[PDB]
This record gives structure tokens, sequence and C-alpha cells, in this order.
């Protein structure tokens, strides 16, 4: 069934959660990360329902 | 593992001055005034001057504590031409520097380091951000915060800059706004 024949496997058996985990790169710099990421940079899409997909009224037609 | 000490003591001092406002400005650049905020200084030491009040009053809301010294254009006489304030360790020394002759003067500015007995001397006049080391002291200079304009030089960059001291070492952050984005460099110093 599983890859792995061993019964464990977890490296964590719990997880943790936050609000959120602002960087700080000096003084003065409340920023979101500072980080590169633009509108230059794309990321990799990962979602199912998005504007790709349509809805239409069956009524309608 | 234990703590490396018992209590942390380290404060952040904001330096800048020459803004000129309203004389050549009308305010600090935009993406400055981002960049500063209410609840991160403790400390703020200004050289150049404001020299309108109504600066003073932005000053003080970064912080309670502001140490000012009058420049040749502040319209206030009641400042100090200069001024020694300790920030922990280190022994500051605040002027504007038109009183310092020739203005930018390495040997004139250590020359008063000795008067003063300091171990750091903040000044401004040149608009022309400074950060050197000189016979074991320190010399700092913020230049123009709104890049105020100077007959002596065509193109000012505005800029302040940040000491973050923990104890007997100080990390200083200078910003300048070159382009649309803003660059910072990192320098530290100790008194060893
Ligand atoms: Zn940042």
């Amino acid at each position: 069934g599983p890859l792995g024949s061993t019964e464990e496997d977890l490296e964590d058996a719990e997880d943790t959660v936050s609000a959120a985990d602002p960087e700080f790169c000096h003084p003065l710099c409340q920023c979101p990360k500072c980080a590169p990421a633009q509108k230059r940079l794309a990321k990799v899409p990962a979602s199912g329902l998005g504007v790709n997909v349509t809805s239409q009224d069956g009524s309608s037609w | 593992g234990s703590p490396e000490f018992g209590t942390r003591d380290r404060m952040l001092v904001l330096v800048l001055g020459d803004l000129h406002i309203p004389h050549r400005c009308n305010s600090l650049p935009a993406k400055f005034k981002k960049l500063l905020v209410p609840g991160k200084i403790q400390h703020i030491l200004c050289t150049g001057n404001l020299c309108t009040k109504e600066s003073y009053d932005y000053l003080k809301t970064l912080a309670g504590d502001v140490h000012i010294v009058r420049g040749d254009f502040d319209e206030n006489l009641n400042y100090p031409e200069q001024k020694v304030v300790t920030v922990g360790q280190f022994k500051i020394g605040l002027i504007h520097g038109h009183q310092v002759i020739p203005w930018g003067d390495m040997a004139s500015l250590a020359l008063l380091q000795r008067q003063f007995d300091v171990d750091i001397l903040i000044s401004g006049h040149t608009h022309k951000f400074e950060a050197f080391e000189h016979e074991n002291k320190f010399y700092i200079n913020p230049g123009s915060a709104t890049g105020a304009y100077n007959a002596l030089e065509t193109n000012i960059i505005p800029s302040f800059v940040l000491m973050d001291i923990q104890a007997s070492t100080v990390v200083t952050y200078v910003y300048q706004l070159i382009g649309d984005d803003v660059k910072v460099e990192r320098i530290e110093y100790k008194k060893s």
C-alpha cells in the first residue's frame, strides 16, 4: 500500500499555527518581507476553480 | 541552552537633519515617511537646521526624546550651538558643521573631537552622507533627509541614518534614495 513499508514515518505529530510572521531588514522597516517577488516574477499556479472556469445559466439557455 | 546575557539595554537612535523646510523643501521624500514610524525609535539626534518648528513637531512624533543643535538657518535661536549626549556606553557630540572651517574638512572635525572628548561626532551642513573612522574615533554625517539643495554640490541624495547600539558596539544603517527604490548599507563600529 504505502511506499514505505515502515508503519511510522511522520516528522512532526502536530503542526503549529501563527497570525503573521513579518521580517525586519533594518530599523524602521515593518515591511512584509521586502522580497523580490513582484509582477515581473511569476508564481506557480495552484488553484482548482478560478477565472479560467466560467458558469452559465441553464434556464437562460 | 542558557541566555548569553541577563538583560538587554540595546537602543536604536535616528540621525538626520538639513531638511531646510520650507526654505528649499516642503517635506521628506515619500518612501522615507513610510520608513519612519513612532514606537520604533527611542532616541533622535538632529544636526542640520529644521528650520521651521513645524518639522520639530514631526520629529517629536517619531520619538519623545529628541536632541537638536542650532543650524545656520534655524528660526529658533534657543537651540544649542553644540551638545554632548551620552547614549549607553557611547559619548556622542552634536554640531551643525557651518562652525567647522573648512566646512567639510576631516582634520577640522577631528580637532573638534578632541575638545568635545566624544567617541562619536555627528555633523552635517555638507548634505553629503559620510561614515568613517579616524584615530579610534567615529564620525557620522546623515546628510539631508530631504536632499535639500546645496550650492557646493549639484547632485544631492536625500538620506537618513539609524544607529543600533547593543552595548559597546554600534551598527549604523544609512538609507539613500537612489532611483525609485531605496538602497541601504550596513556599517558596524565598536569601542574595541
Ligand atoms: Zn524590509
